[PDB]
């Protein structure tokens, strides 16, 4: 299941960074250091928290139309 | 050489979710599994390269054994006696890809077939000539 | 990648001569290369011979080989020409069905969008050549201001007037409101823009939008856009239902708004309305009244103009919610008494061309006669509405065709929602003027709207009509009646009371003569359209075409609500004209 | 190779040459009967060969072609394609602690910053409106990212503060609704 | 290939061919008739095969050239260029603290190294942290090479201005932090 968890985060990231946030040089450092963490994890029980830290990235801005996006 | 420093990124990489759905419809990367993914694309923030050069801060000034490094060197030199070398001209020179970068100055204005093809076997003559004074 | 224009018939291969490079089917394709002159043909790559040196860009000469396309004399030996078997060789080769006749498609295409018959195909061939005569003719407009040549500042004489020097070697545009220039100041290394300007003769006298201290080197270009691709059609299919359907009418409403309940419950009853109103109508009491009519419905308001949707602001101000209201404006100074760019209010006002992706209860199209099928694509690909409101009227002026030189432009072609009216009739009419007196109704009724046009007002016996030749004298791109203003001075000497009056004329050059002879505000008929004057005073000032338009003529004399006085050149329409005569003293 | 006029040629030519063998007729007659036979091959295993090499040009013309429409579409629709698989894993996944934020979201409730993973860092949230409130907060703590976190401050849009006992149903209209609440993870 | 003069003989030896062959006169007397034939259309195959075979190396030689063409002129561009970098770089050479260090070089030479030290007219220091800036960068004068430097802006990573107020103890965690700070050398 982690094999999840980690193809998730790099499409969490790949979208994160062709949202132009890399344009702010500590926000994108954080990303970059939460993703390269959370490909590294041998449990799936810190893998959750940070990917959540990492998504409440995306949940902040107003670039991705959500409520559109989660159609069901 | 310019008034702003520049800091390289680079990108998280692609997900190709069709192969991945195929393999786990396979019975592939289940739990206790002894294959698993452990090789991915890495992303880097904007300080990536000057924290390499730090790295090259590693090389220190040494002095060797010269006695004992004259015939190490003495007897290395004979791994390579099956071999034979020596200079050729522009004539014989064989470039394996010519869509390549030249480097500092010079990739600002094409690739390395642009100054292969301006020169003639002459200028590059004399150009190695002159590489030997 | 994408669809036949005639066939829908999934393509990749453009006309590569033609303008908007439209889909063309492998037989549809090579038709429209064998009957015209277009032989470019653009696909994922050019059919364009890939040899060194070579020119031959005709698909008829081309040969498909090895891996890639080759002129005759360029060409391998095996291959097969591109263009064989009544068909041209690319994407989608078998699924094809081809047209019977392709002259429509071919006429717009090669059309110089100068004569009346190119509009008349553009406007009554179908949706979808409708779709690209509207982007080709809009990109031809585009391209021929860029014909026009550079007017650069030389010297500024003093304030509101200026001193230009124009581009060798191209031709320079008609100096009135409908060009419309952009400043730009000279840098290091490149322009930045100082606003829009508009010009008119003296020296020059300028009247820009943001008032500056522009110096010598200054120069005025007319500001071109990308033309966008359409998809969606000018009008929406018909759809009549028995019921109000996504609509709530309210159950108070007050005597302001009687009498368009009817109307208002219309609205309910189909898909689309169109609606027409004379001067003095109540277009935006009607339009504004749908919202109060509809409280619970979100109306999104848009025009082609930016003066009248803010004049739809000033009506909603005075009858709607200001918290429900919301003003779009993209990155011209407009109504600023709403919350701007606000897309998800309730209310929602904006122009065409920046109207976001949105949904609503009911879309209000206002001012539809300046309206043209590109603004009318334009919206519905943008706004998805359960109700369609289109106002304007046939009987006054449409969009102007700069192109258009051959010919006169009917109602019935100036756009989609105009067709119709003008020939199934409006699906509502407000039969009530409020603004002139009975004398203008009834002739305008008489004249444009079939004597449907009842007024609210009695005679008011200032209505004053003459017939008078004058001298015509012509400039560079307008006309003079000086006569037909010295009459009019002779007026003002014996009727004092007439100096209240507003001059309007269909030439600016007649009005900047009479504006330093007479002292009265001038207008053009054009921009006089939406305004209201007590009295006002009108010369002809030719007999030609643009003045004796009876779109023109029905806005002209409009505009006054008291009194009028009608210097006339055409005996047609002076006889039309229902006034009191007058002898030339 | 069927449809094509020197066919018939060589239908011809092997029907003269069957009834030739088939009677016994010479021996230069049926060489005239072959001299024109094994020739009939020579301009059609010949003109079926250029056209039959041109017909698997033809084939994979139409392929170099289609992966290029495709490859040159494809890398055109990046930024929704991305999105939507995005969240299709995500739905996929079904965590908890993620759900709870996605809804939140969908609604009303986007943090300003990174939820902390420390049990002590601060945490700034913006709540919409009141009925958000009563799902989210109730009381001293506040339930989001499947973890409690305990209100310091709550202040409204305007910047002025609020207190956590008048926040109700009857000031409802007077309290300024983009609410902002600080926390701390407990 | 139709223009060819062999194509007369082939097309008159054919001519004859069918005449002949209609009149039927005889074998002894076609023998001739079709021998003609069958050396005219052994002529023409010379010729035809000596022609052919020379319209691809005259195409061949026409692309070659072309190519040559296109080289020449893309070295003479790059040559340009070239030559264009070198005379506008020269241009802030800075010609005269460059000539007074030169000049005092027992032979000339000086390492290239100490050029930008003792010549160049900006600085542009680059901070990792707060407390590196503190020891370097401190102040709006400093001193660094044996000169006295003052300073005059300051950008971030995103390169966007930051005033000399913000740099604190307490705020610097709210800062893009490899500060970019440069200056001119003052007298
Ligand atoms: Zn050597
Ligand atoms: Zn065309
Ligand atoms: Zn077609
Ligand atoms: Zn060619």
């Amino acid at each position: 299941k982690m094999s999840d968890v980690k193809c998730t985060s790099v499409v969490l990231l790949s979208v994160l960074q062709q949202l132009r946030v890399e344009s702010s040089s500590k926000l994108w450092a954080q990303c970059v250091q939460l993703h390269n963490d959370i490909l590294l994890a041998k449990d799936t029980t810190e893998a959750f928290e940070k990917m959540v830290s990492l998504l409440s990235v995306l949940l902040s801005m107003q670039g991705a139309v959500d409520i559109n996006k989660l159609c069901e | 050489l310019t008034n702003n420093v520049a800091f390289q990124t680079v990108k998280p990489g692609n997900f190709n979710k069709d192969f991945y759905d195929f393999a786990v419809s396979k019975g592939f990367f289940k739990e206790g599994s002894s294959v698993e993914l452990k090789h991915f694309f890495f992303a880097q923030d904007g300080n990536a390269a000057i924290s390499d050069y730090d790295y090259y801060r590693y090389n220190l000034p040494t002095m060797c054994d010269i006695r004992q490094l004259l015939f190490v060197v003495e007897v290395v030199d004979k791994y390579f006696d099956c071999y034979d070398g020596g200079c050729i001209n522009a004539n014989q020179v064989i470039v394996n890809n010519l869509d390549k970068s030249a480097g500092f100055p010079f990739n600002k204005w094409g690739k390395a077939r642009l100054y292969y093809d301006s020169m003639s076997y002459e200028d590059q003559d004399a150009l190695f000539a002159y590489t030997k004074r | 990648v994408g669809a036949c224009v005639l066939c829908n018939s999934q393509t990749s291969l453009r006309c590569g001569a033609c303008i908007r490079r439209p889909f063309l089917c492998c037989k549809c394709c090579y038709d429209h290369v064998i009957s015209t002159s277009h032989k470019l043909v653009l696909s994922v790559n050019p059919y364009v011979c890939n040899a060194p040196g070579c020119d031959v860009t005709d698909v008829t000469q081309l040969y498909l080989g090895g891996m890639s396309y080759y002129c005759k004399s360029h060409k391998p030996p095996i291959s097969f020409p591109l263009c064989a078997n009544g068909q041209v060789f690319g994407l989608y080769k078998n699924t094809c069905v081809g047209s019977d006749n392709v002259t429509d498609f071919n006429a717009i295409a090669t059309c110089d969008w100068t004569n009346a018959g190119d509009y008349i195909l553009a406007n009554t061939c179908t949706e979808r050549l409708k779709l690209f005569a509207a982007e080709t003719l809009k990109a031809t407009e585009e391209t021929f201001k860029l014909s026009y040549g550079i007017a650069t500042v030389r010297e500024v004489l003093s304030d509101r007037e200026l001193h230009l020097s124009w581009e060798v070697g191209k031709p320079r545009p008609p100096l009135n409101r409908n060009y419309v220039f952009t400043g730009y100041r000279v840098t290091k290394n490149s322009k930045v823009q100082i606003g829009e300007y508009t010009f008119e003769k003296g020296a020059v006298v300028y009247r820009g939008t943001t008032t500056y201290k522009l110096n010598v080197g200054d120069y005025f270009v007319l500001t071109s856009h990308t033309v966008m691709p359409l998809s969606a059609p000018t009008l929406v299919p018909q759809e009549h239902y028995v019921r109000i359907t996504g609509l709530y009418p309210t159950l108070n409403i007050s005597d302001e708004f009687s009498s368009n309940v009817a109307n208002y419950q219309k609205v309910g009853m189909q898909k689309y309305s169109t609606l027409q109103g004379p001067p003095g109508t109540g277009k935006s009491h009607f339009a504004i009244g749908l919202a109060l009519y509809y409280p619970s419905a979100r109306i999104v308001y848009t025009a082609c103009s930016h003066a009248a949707v803010d004049a739809l602001c000033e009506k909603a101000l005075k009858y709607l919610p200001i918290d429900k209201c919301s003003r779009i404006i993209p990155a011209v100074e407009c109504f600023d008494k709403f919350k701007v760019n606000s897309t998800l209010e309730q209310y929602v006002f904006c122009t065409v061309n920046a109207l976001p992706e949105t949904t609503a209860d009911i879309v209000v199209f206002d001012e539809i006669s300046m309206a043209t099928n590109y603004d009318l694509s334009v919206v519905n690909a943008r706004l998805r509405a359960k109700h369609y409101v289109y106002i304007g009227d046939p009987a006054q002026l449409p969009a102007p065709r700069t192109l258009l030189t051959k010919g006169t432009l009917e109602p019935e072609y100036f756009n989609s929602v105009c067709r119709l009216m003008k020939t199934i009739g409006p699906d509502m009419f407000l039969g009530t003027c409020r603004r002139c007196p009975a004398e203008i109704v009834d002739t305008v009724s008489a004249l444009v709207y079939d004597n449907k046009l009842k007024a609210h007002k009695d005679k008011s016996a200032q209505c004053f009509k003459m017939f008078y030749k004058g001298v015509i004298t012509h400039d560079v791109s307008s006309a003079i009646n000086r006569p037909q203003i010295g009459v009019v001075r002779e007026f003002l000497t014996r009727n004092p009371a007439w100096r209240k009056a507003v001059f309007i004329s269909p030439y600016n050059s007649q009005n900047a003569v009479a504006s330093k002879i007479l002292g009265l505000p001038t207008q053009t008929v054009d921009s006089s359209q939406g305004s209201e004057y007590d009295y006002v005073i009108f010369t002809q000032t030719t007999e030609t075409a643009h003045s004796c338009n009876v779109n023109r003529f029905n806005v002209a004399i409009t505009r006054a609500k008291v009194g009028i006085l009608c210097i006339m050149s055409d005996r047609d329409l002076y006889d039309k004209l229902q006034f009191t005569s007058l002898e030339i003293p | 190779f069927s449809s094509l006029p020197s066919y018939a040629a060589f239908a011809t030519a092997q029907e003269a040459y069957e009834q030739a063998v088939a009677n016994g007729d010479s021996e230069v007659v049926l060489k005239k009967l072959k001299k024109s036979l094994n020739v009939a091959k020579s301009e059609f295993d010949r003109d079926a060969a250029m056209q039959r090499k041109l017909e698997k040009m033809a084939d994979q013309a139409m392929t170099q072609m289609y992966k290029q429409a495709r490859s040159e579409d494809k890398r055109a629709k990046v930024t929704s394609a991305m999105q939507t698989m995005l969240f299709t894993m995500l739905r996929k996944l079904d965590n908890d602690a993620l759900n709870n934020i996605i809804n939140n979201a969908r609604d009303g409730c986007v943090p300003l910053n990174i939820i902390p993973l420390t049990t002590a860092a601060k945490l700034m949230v913006v709540i919409p409106d009141y009925n958000t409130y009563k799902n989210t907060c109730d009381g001293t703590t506040f339930t989001y990212a499947s973890a409690l976190w305990e209100i310091q401050q709550v202040v409204d849009a305007d910047s002025k503060i609020v207190q956590l006992s008048e926040i109700s149903m009857d000031n409802s209209p007077n309290l300024a609704w983009p609410l902002i609440v600080t926390a701390l993870r407990a």
